[PDB]
C-alpha cells in the first residue's frame, strides 16, 4: 500500500503541475490567430524483441547460482550465452546491421 | 600501449581477490546466521502449532454457538473422506474476525516494503 | 464426513517465552546448544506424526526448557546480555558483526558462570540422532488398502489359431 | 603455423573488440573446467542450510550420527573456516 | 476485494481494447489492461513474474507493437498458512530453469534462434 | 503416436516437471502434496478405467485439497447465518473476534 | 473463484474480438496478444497458489514463444502492407475457397 | 510521516533539477573561455527562478489539430516515471525496499519510451514522426546491453537488493573488479537520455525538460551506488549521504564535461557502435562473470 | 532462400513434430507445436510471391490461434487437477476447448476453410509438406487421449468433413484445391474411427499419406496446377497419366486398390460397436470423392485432349531431376491389398 500511495502522490503531482502549466497562460486575452515505410527500422525492433527475449530468459542467473549443480548450471548459462551470439553473428553476416 | 593492459589487468586482479576473500567471509557469516535461525525454529513452530489449534478451536465453539438450530448442520465436520491431519487455509483461521487483521494476515507481508 | 478433534483450550496454556525477537538472537547459539535434546525430540514427533495435536506434550517440554535457560541467564550474566541484545535489536537486519566486542564479553561471562562454550560454524546444522520411547507411527498418513493388481498373465507363446482369422485370409 | 599468426596479426589491427570478445569468451568456456576451486564452490554451496536438519530416530546402530551438535561425528566446516 | 476490483478492471480494459477502435487506441487499452494484470500478479505475491509481465510484455513487445503501428498510417481464503523459509519460494522455481529444465533450456534456444533466421528470411523480399 | 524415447532410454526429459510431489528445490513441498501422494499411491500398476472406478475418494480428496469448493462453501454458509443472527439481534460476537483479545507468541 | 472467472472472461472476450475482424490485422494480432496476457496471469496465479515450485518457470517460458510468435505475425503483416499500401483484411481476397 | 517522506523525496529532486541548468550553463561558459549567468541574482542563483517564471507564463502553442489526449499523457507519465525511479534507491536507506528493485528500475526504463512514441504521434507531422522513431529505435538499442551490463555486474551481489550494493563494495569499489562494464554502461546511460556525443533530436515542454533532468540525476546516481561504493556506518548515515551526493555531483560534471568536449556521432554511427562494439563485448564479458565466482569460489551468499 | 537454411528449417519442422510425438508433458507438447509453426511459415513462402505470403498469413493465423487454444485447454486442466501428463482429460469443458484446437490445426470440418486457400497459394511441394507432414502432431495427440473424447463431437466433425470435402470437390478446377477438399474427407474418415480404435487411424493416416504422396510427386514431374494444364501431359508423357488414372481410381475407394483398404476396415470396425447408420452414409458421401477423381482421370488419359504446337520441342528434352521413392509410393498406393492383415503390427 506504501507503493500505491508513493505512485499516486507522484502521478498526482505530475498531473497538477502539467495541468497549471497549460491553463496558467490561457487566461489572458491574445490574439488567437508518410509513405516510405523503412524496412530498416522495423528490423531494428524486430531484433531488439529477440534479443530481450533472450534477456529475459537470462535474467534468474543471480539465484542460478546457488544450486550445488553448479556444472549443469554454468553449461546451460553458457549454451544460453552462445547462442545469443550466434544470434548476432548469423544477423550481422547477412547484411541485417546495415543502414 | 603494453603498460596500459598490464595496468588494467593488474588492477582487475587485485579487485577479483579482494572480492573473493570479502565473498568467502559473507558466505560464513551467511550460514551463521542460518544456524541462529535453525537453533530458534523448534520454539517457533511450537508456538504455531499452539497458536493454530486455539484458533481452530475457538472457531469451533462459535459455530457451535450460531449453528444451533439449522436442522442439517453438524458442527465440527469434516469435508475430506480421510481422517488425516490437513492443513487449514486461511479462510479457515480467520474467516470469523475482523477486517483489520484478515488483512494483515493476507497482505502485510506483501505490502510491508 | 466425520468430525475434526481439536484439542480444548486448556491443553493450549503453557508460560509463553515472552522476549522478543533480538533477545532470542543474541542467545541463540548458547540457546540450540543447551537446549537441544528437547527441541529435537520434539522436532523428531512434528516430522513423525505429521499432527500438531500429538505433538503438544513435547511443546509444552521446550518451552520450559527454554523457560529454564532464559532463568540461568538471567540469574547469571543479566548486564553483558541486555548489551548484546541491544546491540542486536538496534540493527534492521540484526546483524551479528556489527558489534562483536559486545559478544565476546558475553562469551566470556557464560564461560565464568556456567562454562558454556559456544558452537562452531557448521555444528548446529548437523543432523543428530535422538533416542525416544514413543513408538513409530505405522499408518501417519491413514491411507487405505491398495487395490490389488492385475493377474499379470505369464506363459508360453504358441502360434494363433488359425492364423490372423481376418475375413478370407488363411495366414 | 605461418597462416594462423599472420590472421591473428592481421585481426589485431583493424579489428581489435572482435578479438577480445572472442579471447575472453574462450577463457570464460576453459577456465573453469581447469580451475581447482569450482569443487570448493559445489562445498560452500552444500554447507548452506537453507532448511531445519531433520533428526533421525535412533536405534543404536548409528554410529556416524552425533547425538549432540558439539559431538565431533559428522561434517566439519573447518576448510571452510580456513579458506 | 481489492483483488476482485483489479479483477474488474481488467476485463473493462480487455473489452475497450477487443472492439478494435483505431488501433493506437487498442493497444493503449492493451498497455491498461497489462498494467492491471501486472498489478494482480504482484498483489498475489507474484513478484519476479509480475515485473517480468511489466518489462518484458510491456517494454518490449507493445513498445515494437506501438512502433510498427506508428510506421504505417471471495480472495485471501484460499491462501497458505505458514512461511516459505529464508528465501522466495518464486525465485528458486524460476532459478531451477538451468539445473532442472536443461530440455526447456535447449529447446527454447533452438526456437529463438531458428526465430531470428526466419525473420530475416521472410523480410528478405526478393 | 507416443514414442516412449524416455522410458526407453531412461533420459527424463519431462518427466521431472509433471506432478507436484516430485523433488522440488530445496524441499519445498507442493499444497496438497499428501493428497496427491496418495492418489498416485492408489492409482498405481492398476489403468486408467480401474483407477478411475477405484481410486475415487483419493481423487476427491486431491480435488478437494485444491480447488476447496466444500471448505468455501461451508464458510460462507457460517458466515451468512452469522449476519442473518446479528442483524435479527441475538447472537454477538465475542471479544476474540472483535480484535479485544490477549495476542499470544 | 471470482478472481478466476474473470480471468477465463477476459480470454473469451480477447477470442470473441479476435474472431470479429472488422478490419486491420494489426488488431488481431493485438487479440492475440492479449489472449496470451490473459493466459500468463491465469497459469500464475495457479502456479502460485499450489506452490508448485518447479512449475514457476512455465509462465516465462510461455511468455517467450508467444512474443516470438507475435514478431513473426508482425513481419508477415508488414509484408502484406508493403505489397498493398495497407494493412486492411478485406485485400487478403486472392485466394478463395 | 510517509506523506512527508515521499515529499521530502520529491521536492528537492526537482529544486535539484531546477539549478542543474544554472550549474551546466556555468560550467559550459567556463570551459568555453567565458562566464555563464551572473547578472540575475548574486551569481545567477535566480536565474532558474526567471526560466520558470517566464515559461509558465509563456503562451502555449497547441497545434489546434492534433489529439489532446495523448498530448496531455505524454508529459504526466515522463515526469511520473521520473519521480517513480528515485524511490527504492538507498541512501542509505530506501524510501521503499524492494527485494527486486534493479529489475523495478529496468522496467520503468523500458516504460520511458512511450512518452517519446506518443509525443512523435501526436505531433501530426511527418518529419516529427521520423525522429521519434528514430529516437525509440537508439533508446531500445542501448537499453539492450544496459540491462545484459546490469545482470553482469549484479552476478558478484548475490541479488537484485539495491541496498546489498553497500555490503558488497564495503571494503573495494566494484569500478577496481569491472571497469569495462563500467565503461560500456557509463556511455549506454548517456546514449539511453539523448545526451551529446548522442543529442540526435512552453508548459509541456517545461515538464519533458525537468523529465529529462531528473532522469540524467537518478542514472549518475545508480551509477554511483553501483559502481562506486560509500561506506555507511548504521550509527551516521549522514556520512554516507555526503559521499553519495559527491559521487553523483562528479558524475553530473562528467556529464556535462563530455557534453562540451565532443562532436556528435551520426545515426547509422551510433547503432553501428552498439550493435559492433558493445553487444559483443557485453556477451563476453556476461560469460566472463558467469564463470569467475565459479572459477575463484567466491559466488555471494544470498539466494 | 540458402539450402543449408532450408534443410535447417525442414530438420526444425520434423524436430518439432517429433518433440510433440515424444514428450509426455503438456507444456512441451505445446512448445513442439510453437516450433513447428515457427519453422513452417519460411517454406511455404519460399517462392515469394503474393499470393504466398496471403496463404503463410492465413496459416499463421488460423495455427496461432488453435495454439492459444491449445494452451487455455492445458491451463484449465491444471486448475482442475494438478497435472501436466497427457493422459486423461480430467474436465469436459477443457476437453471440448482441447479438440477444437486440434480440429482446427488438422482442418477438420467447421474449420476447414483455410486448407484450400493455402494449399493454392502455396507451391506443389509446399503443398506436399503440409498436407502429409503437418497431420502427424494433432493426429498423435488426437489418439493419446481417445479415451476422453466425447463421440458426439468427433463424430459430428468427421461426418461434416466428409460432406465438405465431397461437396467442395466437385466444383474445382484447381488440382491443389481438389486436393485440399480430398484432404479434407480422408481427415473426417480419419477421425470418425478415433473413439473406437486408434490403429484403424494410424492405418488410414499411412494409406493417406502413401496416395498423396505418390500424387503429389506425380503432379511435380508433369508441372501442371490445372485440369487443362494435366490435360496436355499425354502428348508428352503418357506413362505419366496411365499412372496418375490408376493411382486417382485408389484414392477412390475402389478395390482391389490400395484405396479400398481403410474404408473397409473402419466400417468393420464401426460395425462392431453397432454403429451402422453413419458408415454407410460415410461410404455414400465417398462417391462424391471417387466421382471428381473420375472427372480428373477422364480429362487426363482416358480421352486425349487437344495440343499446341509447341509441345513438339518438349519432345526433345528429359527431365534432369528424377524423384526417388516415386515408384514405391505408386506400387504402394496402388497393390498392397493382400497384404491388408499386416495391420496388426499397429502400424
Ligand atoms: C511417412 C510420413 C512422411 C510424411 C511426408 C514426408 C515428408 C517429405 C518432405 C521432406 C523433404 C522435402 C522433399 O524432399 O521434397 C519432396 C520430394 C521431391 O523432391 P523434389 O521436389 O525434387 O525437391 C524439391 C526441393 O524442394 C528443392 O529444395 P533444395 O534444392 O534446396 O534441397 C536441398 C537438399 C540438399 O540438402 C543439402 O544441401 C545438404 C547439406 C547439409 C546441411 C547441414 C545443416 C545442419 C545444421 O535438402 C533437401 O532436399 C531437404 C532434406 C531435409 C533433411 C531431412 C532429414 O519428395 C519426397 O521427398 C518424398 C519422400 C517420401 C517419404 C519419406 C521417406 C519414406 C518414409
Ligand atoms: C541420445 C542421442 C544423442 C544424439 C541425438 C540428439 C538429438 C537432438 C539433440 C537434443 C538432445 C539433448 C541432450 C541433453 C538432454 C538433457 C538431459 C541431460 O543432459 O542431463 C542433464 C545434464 O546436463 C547436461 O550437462 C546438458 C548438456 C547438453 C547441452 C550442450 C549441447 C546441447 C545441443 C543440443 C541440440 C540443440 C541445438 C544444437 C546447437 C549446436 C541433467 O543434468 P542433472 O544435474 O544430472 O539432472 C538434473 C536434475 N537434478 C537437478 C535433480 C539433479
Ligand atoms: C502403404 C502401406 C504403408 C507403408 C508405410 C511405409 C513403409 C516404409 C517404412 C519402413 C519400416 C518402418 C518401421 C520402423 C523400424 C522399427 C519400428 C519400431 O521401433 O517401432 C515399433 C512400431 O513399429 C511400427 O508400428 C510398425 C510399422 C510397419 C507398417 C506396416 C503396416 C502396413 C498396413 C498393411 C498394408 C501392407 C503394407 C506392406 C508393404 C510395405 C514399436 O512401436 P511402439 O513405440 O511400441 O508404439 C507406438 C505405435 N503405437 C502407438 C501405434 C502403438
Ligand atoms: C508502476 C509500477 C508497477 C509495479 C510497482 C511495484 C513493484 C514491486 O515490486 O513492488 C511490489 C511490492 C513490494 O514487494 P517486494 O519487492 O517483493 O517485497 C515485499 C516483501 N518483502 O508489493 C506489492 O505487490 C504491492 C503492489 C501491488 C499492487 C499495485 C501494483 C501496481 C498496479 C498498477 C495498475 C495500473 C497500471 C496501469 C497501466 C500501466 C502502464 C504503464
Ligand atoms: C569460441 C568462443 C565463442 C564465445 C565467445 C563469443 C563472445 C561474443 C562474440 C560473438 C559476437 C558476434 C560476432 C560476429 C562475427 C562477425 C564477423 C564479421 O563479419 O566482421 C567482419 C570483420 O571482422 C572479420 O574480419 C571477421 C572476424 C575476424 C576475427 C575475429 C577474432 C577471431 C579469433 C581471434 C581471437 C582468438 C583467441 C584469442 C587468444 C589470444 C590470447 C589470449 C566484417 O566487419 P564489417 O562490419 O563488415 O566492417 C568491415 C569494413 N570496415
Ligand atoms: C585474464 C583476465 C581477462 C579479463 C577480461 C577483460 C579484459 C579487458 C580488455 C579490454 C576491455 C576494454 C573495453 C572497454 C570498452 C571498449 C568499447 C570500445 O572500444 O568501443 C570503441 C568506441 O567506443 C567509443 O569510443 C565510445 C566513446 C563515445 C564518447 C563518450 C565519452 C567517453 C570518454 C570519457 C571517458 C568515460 C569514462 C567512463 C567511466 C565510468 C565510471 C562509472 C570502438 O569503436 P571504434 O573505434 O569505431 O572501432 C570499432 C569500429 N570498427
Amino acid at each position: 500500500m506504501n507503493i500505491m500511495l508513493t505512485l499516486l502522490t507522484n502521478v498526482t503531482l505530475a498531473s497538477l503541475l502539467v495541468l497549471i502549466a497549460f491553463w496558467l497562460p490561457q487566461l489572458n486575452a491574445y490574439s488567437e490567430k508518410r509513405l516510405p515505410f523503412s524496412m530498416k527500422f522495423f528490423l531494428v525492433a524486430i531484433t531488439f524483441l529477440l534479443f530481450d527475449l533472450e534477456i529475459a530468459l537470462l535474467l534468474p542467473l543471480p539465484w542460478a547460482s546457488q544450486t550445488n549443480n553448479l556444472k549443469t548450471m554454468l553449461t546451460m548459462a553458457l549454451f544460453l550465452l552462445i547462442l545469443l551470439a550466434a544470434s548476432l553473428a548469423y544477423e550481422w553476416t547477412q547484411k541485417g546491421l546495415e543502414w | 600501449g603494453y603498460s596500459m593492459f598490464a595496468v588494467g589487468i593488474g588492477t582487475l586482479l587485485f579487485g577479483y581477490w579482494s572480492m573473493m576473500k570479502w565473498n568467502r567471509e559473507r558466505r560464513r557469516l551467511q550460514i551463521e546466521d542460518f544456524e541462529a535461525r535453525i537453533a530458534l525454529m523448534p520454539l517457533f513452530q511450537a508456538e504455531k502449532d499452539r497458536r493454530v489449534l486455539q484458533m481452530l478451536r475457538e472457531n469451533l465453539e462459535e459455530e457451535a454457538i450460531i449453528m444451533k438450530d439449522v436442522p442439517d448442520w453438524k458442527v465440527g465436520e469434516s469435508v475430506f473422506h480421510t481422517t488425516r491431519w490437513v492443513t487449514p487455509m486461511m479462510g479457515e483461521l480467520y474467516g470469523l474476525r475482523t477486517n483489520e487483521e484478515i488483512l494483515s494476515a493476507t497482505y502485510g507481508f506483501i505490502w510491508y516494503t | 464426513p466425520g468430525i475434526v478433534e481439536l484439542p480444548t483450550l486448556e491443553d493450549l496454556k503453557v508460560q509463553e517465552v515472552k522476549v522478543s525477537s533480538s533477545v532470542l538472537k543474541a542467545a541463540a547459539h548458547h540457546y540450540g546448544a543447551q537446549c537441544d535434546k528437547p527441541n529435537k525430540e520434539f522436532m523428531l514427533c512434528r516430522w513423525e506424526e505429521k499432527d500438531p495435536r500429538r505433538c503438544l506434550e513435547e511443546g509444552k517440554l521446550v518451552n520450559q526448557c527454554a523457560l529454564d535457560f532464559f532463568r540461568q541467564i538471567k540469574r547469571h550474566c543479566a548486564e553483558p546480555f541486555t548489551e548484546y541484545w541491544t546491540c542486536i535489536d538496534y540493527s534492521g537486519l540484526q546483524l551479528f558483526r556489527h558489534c562483536r566486542k559486545q559478544q565476546a564479553k558475553f562469551d566470556e561471562c557464560v564461560l565464568d558462570k556456567l562454562g558454556w562454550v559456544r558452537p562452531d560454524l557448521g555444528e548446529l546444522s548437523k543432523v543428530t540422532k535422538v533416542k525416544t520411547d514413543r513408538p513409530l507411527p505405522e499408518n501417519p498418513y491413514h491411507s487405505r488398502a491398495r487395490p490389488e493388481p492385475n493377474p499379470e498373465a505369464e506363459g508360453d507363446l504358441k502360434p494363433a489359431k488359425h492364423g490372423s482369422r481376418l475375413f478370407f485370409w488363411t495366414m | 603455423a605461418g597462416r594462423i599468426a599472420s590472421f591473428l596479426k592481421n585481426a589485431w589491427a583493424k579489428e581489435p573488440v572482435l578479438v577480445a570478445s572472442f579471447a575472453i569468451g574462450g577463457l570464460a568456456i576453459i577456465l573453469p573446467s581447469l580451475s581447482p576451486y569450482t569443487n570448493y564452490a559445489i562445498r560452500i554451496n552444500r554447507a548452506t542450510p537453507y532448511n531445519y536438519p531433520v533428526p533421525l530416530r535412533d536405534d543404536g546402530n548409528m554410529p556416524d550420527v552425533p547425538s549432540h551438535p558439539q559431538d565431533p561425528q559428522g561434517p566439519s566446516l573447518e576448510w571452510l573456516k580456513n579458506l | 476485494y481489492i483483488a476482485f476490483i483489479l479483477s474488474t478492471i481488467f476485463v473493462i480494459g480487455f473489452v475497450g481494447f477487443s472492439s478494435k477502435p483505431s488501433p493506437i487506441y487498442g493497444g493503449l487499452g492493451l498497455i491498461v489492461s497489462g498494467g492491471v494484470g501486472c498489478g494482480i500478479v504482484l498483489n498475489f505475491g507474484g513478484s519476479f513474474l509480475g515485473l517480468m509481465v511489466f518489462l518484458i510484455y510491456l517494454g518490449g513487445m507493445l513498445v515494437v507493437f506501438g512502433y510498427t503501428t506508428a510506421m504505417a498510417t471471495g480472495d485471501w481464503v484460499i491462501y497458505d498458512t505458514g512461511d516459505s523459509g529464508f528465501f522466495s519460494e518464486e525465485a528458486m522455481g524460476i532459478a531451477a530453469l538451468y539445473s532442472y529444465g536443461t530440455w526447456l533450456v535447449i529447446v527454447t534456444g533452438w526456437s529463438l534462434l531458428i526465430g531470428v533466421v526466419v525473420i530475416m528470411e521472410i523480410t528478405r523480399g526478393n | 503416436p507416443f514414442f516412449d524415447v524416455q522410458k526407453r532410454l531412461g533420459l527424463d526429459l519431462d518427466r521431472w516437471m509433471t506432478i507436484q510431489s516430485a523433488e522440488q528445490p530445496h524441499k519445498i513441498p507442493g499444497r496438497c502434496h499428501a493428497f496427491e501422494k496418495e492418489w498416485i499411491e492408489c492409482a498405481h500398476g492398476i489403468g486408467g478405467i480401474r483407477a478411475e472406478k477405484e481410486c475415487k475418494i483419493e481423487f476427491d480428496d486431491f480435488v478437494e485439497c485444491l480447488l476447496r469448493q466444500k471448505t468455501m462453501k461451508r464458510l460462507s454458509a457460517i458466515k451468512r447465518q452469522r449476519d442473518k443472527l446479528i442483524k435479527e439481534g441475538k447472537y454477538t460476537p465475542p471479544p476474540h473476534h472483535l480484535g479485544k483479545e490477549d495476542p499470544r507468541p | 473463484p471470482l478472481v478466476y472467472m474473470n480471468i477465463i472472461m477476459a480470454f473469451a472476450i480477447a477470442l470473441a474480438g479476435l474472431l470479429m475482424y472488422r478490419s486491420h490485422l494489426m488488431s488481431s494480432l493485438l487479440c492475440l496478444e492479449g489472449m496470451m496476457l490473459s493466459l500468463f496471469i491465469m497459469s500464475t496465479l495457479i502456479i502460485l497458489n499450489t506452490h508448485f515450485t518447479l512449475a514457476n518457470m512455465m509462465p516465462i517460458i510461455l511468455l517467450v514463444f508467444a512474443a516470438c510468435e507475435a514478431a513473426l505475425g508482425l513481419s508477415l503483416l508488414v509484408m502484406v502492407s508493403n505489397t498493398y499500401g495497407t494493412d486492411y483484411v478485406q485485400n487478403l481476397n486472392l485466394l478463395q475457397c | 510521516m510517509f506523506m512527508i517522506n515521499i515529499l521530502s523525496l520529491i521536492i528537492p529532486i526537482l529544486l535539484a533539477v531546477a539549478f542543474l541548468t544554472l550549474v551546466e550553463r556555468k560550467v559550459l561558459g567556463y570551459m568555453q573561455l567565458r562566464k555563464g549567468p551572473n547578472v540575475v541574482g548574486p551569481y545567477g542563483l535566480l536565474q532558474p527562478i526567471a526560466d520558470a517564471l517566464k515559461l509558465f507564463t509563456k503562451e502555449p502553442l497547441r497545434p489546434a489539430t492534433s489529439s489532446i489526449s495523448m498530448f496531455i499523457i505524454a508529459p504526466i507519465l515522463a515526469l511520473s516515471l521520473a519521480l517513480t525511479m528515485w524511490v527504492p534507491l538507498p541512501m542509505p536507506y530506501p524510501l521503499i525496499n524492494m527485494n527486486l528493485g534493479v529489475l523495478f528500475m529496468l522496467a520503468m526504463s523500458s516504460l520511458a519510451v512511450y512518452s517519446i512514441l506518443w509525443s512523435g504521434w501526436a505531433s501530426n507531422s511527418k518529419y516529427a514522426l521520423i525522429g521519434a522513431l528514430r529516437a525509440v529505435a537508439q533508446t531500445i538499442s542501448y537499453e539492450v546491453t544496459l540491462a545484459i551490463i546490469l545482470l553482469s555486474v549484479l552476478l558478484m551481489n548475490g541479488s537484485y537488493t539495491l541496498s546489498t550494493l553497500i555490503t558488497t563494495q564495503e571494503h573495494i569499489w566494484m569500478i577496481f573488479t569491472s571497469w569495462p562494464l563500467a565503461m560500456m554502461w557509463f556511455i549506454s546511460t548517456l546514449a539511453e537520455t539523448n545526451r551529446a556525443p548522442f543529442d540526435l533530436t512552453a508548459g509541456p515542454f517545461a515538464m519533458f525538460f525537468m523529465a529529462e533532468y531528473a532522469n540524467i540525476i537518478m542514472m549518475n546516481a545508480f551509477t554511483a551506488i553501483l559502481f562506486l561504493g560509500a561506506s555507511h556506518d548504521p550509527h551516521t548515515p549522514e556520512l554516507y549521504t555526503i559521499n553519495f551526493v559527491l559521487k553523483t555531483l562528479a558524475l553530473t560534471i562528467t556529464f556535462l564535461w563530455i557534453r562540451a568536449s565532443y562532436p556528435r556521432f551520426r545515426y547509422d554511427q551510433l547503432m553501428h557502435l552498439l550493435w559492433k562494439s558493445f553487444l559483443p563485448l557485453t556477451l563476453a564479458l556476461c560469460m566472463w562473470h558467469i564463470s569467475l565466482p565459479i572459477m575463484t569460489a567466491s559466488i555471494p551468499p544470498q539466494s | 532462400m540458402n539450402p543449408i537454411i532450408y534443410t535447417t528449417l525442414i530438420m526444425t519442422v520434423m524436430s518439432g513434430t517429433m518433440l510433440v510425438m515424444i514428450s509426455s508433458h503438456w507444456l512441451l507438447i505445446w512448445i513442439g507445436f510453437e516450433m513447428n509453426l515457427l519453422a513452417m511459415i519460411p517454406v511455404l513462402m519460399k517462392n515469394f510471391n503474393p499470393r504466398a505470403t496471403e496463404a503463410a498469413t492465413k496459416y499463421f493465423l488460423t495455427q496461432a490461434t488453435a495454439s492459444m487454444m491449445l494452451m487455455m485447454a492445458i491451463i484449465i486442466n491444471l486448475l482442475y487437477s494438478g497435472q501436466w501428463t497427457i493422459t486423461k482429460m480430467f474436465n469436459p469443458v477443457a476437453m471440448t476447448m482441447m479438440t477444437m484446437a486440434l480440429a482446427m490445426k488438422l482442418g477438420l470440418s467447421p474449420f476447414h476453410f483455410w486448407v484450400p486457400e493455402v494449399t493454392q497459394g502455396i507451391s506443389l511441394q509446399a503443398g506436399l509438406l503440409l498436407l502429409t507432414w503437418q497431420k502427424l502432431a494433432p493426429l498423435s495427440v488426437l489418439c493419446q487421449i481417445s479415451q476422453s473424447i466425447n463421440p458426439n463431437l468427433m463424430l459430428t466433425m468427421a461426418m461434416l468433413s466428409i460432406l465438405i470435402g465431397g461437396w467442395g470437390g466437385l466444383n474445382q478446377t484447381q488440382l491443389r484445391k481438389i486436393m485440399a477438399y480430398s484432404s479434407i474427407a480422408h481427415m473426417g474418415w480419419m477421425t470418425a474411427v478415433l473413439p473406437y480404435n486408434t490403429t484403424m487411424t494410424i492405418l488410414n493416416l499411412l494409406i493417406y499419406i502413401t496416395m498423396t504422396l505418390a500424387m503429389f510427386m506425380l503432379l511435380i514431374h508433369s508441372s501442371a496446377t490445372t485440369t487443362l494444364s494435366l490435360s496436355h501431359t499425354w502428348n508428352k508423357m503418357p506413362v505419366i497419366t496411365s499412372l496418375m488414372m490408376v493411382t486417382l481410381l485408389s484414392m477412390g475407394g475402389l478395390p482391389p486398390l490400395s484405396g479400398f483398404m481403410p474404408k473397409w476396415m473402419i466400417i468393420q470396425e464401426m460395425t462392431k460397436n453397432e454403429s451402422i447408420i453413419m458408415p454407410t452414409l460415410m461410404a455414400m458421401t465417398a462417391l462424391l470423392n471417387l466421382y471428381f477423381y473420375m472427372r480428373l482421370a477422364y480429362s487426363s488419359s482416358l480421352t486425349m485432349f487437344p495440343s499446341t504446337n509447341n509441345m513438339k520441342m518438349k519432345w526433345q528434352f528429359e527431365h534432369t531431376k528424377q524423384m526417388k521413392l516415386l515408384p514405391t509410393m505408386i506400387v504402394l498406393s496402388t497393390l498392397v491389398l493382400p497384404m491388408t492383415p499386416a495391420l496388426s503390427s499397429l502400424n
